[PDB]
């Protein structure tokens, strides 16, 4: 019934592992490229009339 | 064209120039606004004002005498303008307001009205002029917590609540000898006003110096005062550029050059030979721009700053001008490093030989207190003519290609993209 089953295993480590770390290291690019933004700070000075 | 300076207690500079008609004598200091802390910053200004209050001057007018200061970041300077027959009288009139006067110019009705003054002064300022308000914000941002970062004039909070108290204790640190020069331009002979000083003795306060501190630091980072009350946006974008007595002083000015400046209602500035141009003017980006290579003694600033109405295509304004910066460091032709140079000796020339002795003042002693000489005119050009294509290449490879930057702006700036976008722009794709 299924045949491709020792197969389909091996093909599947491979692939769990690239997805894995590429998800890992897009979490540390996203990060930075947000860097500027999320530690950005604000301040009000009401204008005069 | 002759630098004579010599030293026998104060370091006398002069740079005589026989056709003048006048001549200016002073005293520039060693610290400016880059020796105050955040909280006595603008005494320096203060004292500037009440040297130049109605009191003080117009006891120099009845001599005949006209008076003249400037505050600076790493300098200062005060000086006293006459003709050329009483180049003694304004020695009297110095020494008599450093030492004779420098509790008279103090007093609680004196101090009141000038401080009055310098409020409405700086105010005016931060209200209305929006180019200069930007490029001063420019350095604060970039050097912030760091020297470079006080504004010259001050701010309006530390100026409010500063007192007598405060120009005493910063003189009696800073308006030593050891840090001071006394200069004399206009058709003076060195060995005629060096003379007239050696009379008179007297050191005070002889042996102290001023207090230190910590080196000042570029960092890359942004400062935005949107206002969509005004009519324009005024931006100002540099990286961190050169400070005066470096390899490069001279590269840099001559980069700035290329980019020059421009007014897009002058006839002649649209016809100049920027490539630049080609690009901004199409849709017609801005009203101006102008790029500079400020120097100081620990940093300088490589950039530009722009004005413009086009404020739906502000980004791209930005873009081209960033792309033609990344050129500098992969394709600048000999042309444009060649049409750098003659404009550069042009408008080094134009600065260092005017017809006014007050600024020929300034920068002699800003100089000579820095690098203990001055550059003649001469061996500049020198200089200037040696730069090679590769030199340049080799300067923005390393102060401009793929490197923070700063940037600061008021008027309507909604325009103005992100900090990432801007910063992006330092490079270019490549295999």
């Amino acid at each position: 019934a299924e045949p491709e089953h020792d197969e389909r295993k091996r093909l599947g480590l491979k692939t769990v592992i690239i997805l894995s770390s590429l998800y890992l290291l897009s979490i540390w690019v996203k990060k930075f490229k947000w860097a500027g933004i999320k530690t950005r700070k604000f301040v009000f000075n009401p204008p005069k009339p | 064209a002759e630098v004579t300076q010599l030293s026998n207690g104060i370091v006398v500079a002069t740079e005589h120039n026989p056709s003048a008609h006048t001549a200016s004598v002073g005293v520039v200091f060693g610290s400016g606004a880059a020796n105050e802390n955040p909280y006595n910053n603008g005494v320096s200004n203060l004292w500037k004002n009440i040297f130049l209050s109605k009191e003080n001057s117009a006891v120099a007018a009845k001599e005949g005498l006209a008076l003249s200061s400037n505050i600076s970041r790493d300098f200062q300077s005060y000086i006293v303008s006459s003709l050329p027959g009483s180049t003694d009288k304004s020695l009297d009139f110095l020494n008599q307001s450093f030492i004779q006067q420098k509790a008279n110019l103090l007093s609680s009705s004196n101090f009141e009205a000038t401080k009055k003054s310098v409020l409405k002064q700086v105010q005016d300022f931060e209200d209305n002029d929006h180019p200069n308000r930007v490029l001063e914000h420019l350095h604060s941002t970039a050097f912030q917590n760091t020297p470079l970062s006080l504004p010259t004039r001050g701010t309006l909070e530390s100026l409010e609540n500063l007192v007598v108290a405060d120009l005493e204790s910063f003189a009696n640190n800073h308006f030593l000898n050891s840090n001071a020069v006394v200069v004399g331009t206009g058709n003076i002979k060195h060995e005629d006003l060096v003379n007239s000083i050696e009379s008179k003795n007297l050191s005070l306060q002889t042996g102290t110096k001023p207090v230190l501190k910590k080196k000042a630091a570029f960092l890359g980072s942004e400062v935005r005062l949107r206002d969509d009350t005004l009519p324009k946006a005024w931006i100002s974008l540099a990286v961190e550029g050169e400070p005066v007595n470096s390899p490069n002083y001279f590269v840099a000015k001559l980069a700035a050059q290329i980019f020059g400046s421009y007014n897009a209602f002058e006839p002649a500035s649209r016809l100049q030979g920027i490539k630049l141009l080609d690009n901004i003017q199409e849709y017609q980006l801005c009203d101006n721009f102008n790029h500079f290579s400020l120097s100081y003694k620990d940093s300088g600033l490589w950039g530009f700053s722009t004005a413009t109405r086009n404020v739906t295509m502000i980004d791209d304004l930005i873009h081209f001008t960033l792309k033609q910066w990344n050129r500098l460091t992969i394709s600048v032709t000999d042309t444009e490093v060649e049409r750098a140079k003659s404009l550069l000796k042009l408008q080094l020339g134009q600065l260092y030989e005017s017809g006014n002795p007050v600024n020929d003042a300034n920068l002699l002693g800003a100089e000579v207190l820095i690098k203990g000489s001055k550059l003649s005119l001469g061996e500049a050009f020198k200089k200037i003519d040696a730069i090679t294509v590769k030199d340049v290449k080799a300067w923005a490879g390393k102060r401009l290609w793929d490197q923070d930057i700063a940037i600061a702006g008021t008027g309507q700036i909604e325009g103005l993209l992100d900090y990432m976008r801007i910063r992006s722009d330092m490079s270019m794709m490549r295999w």
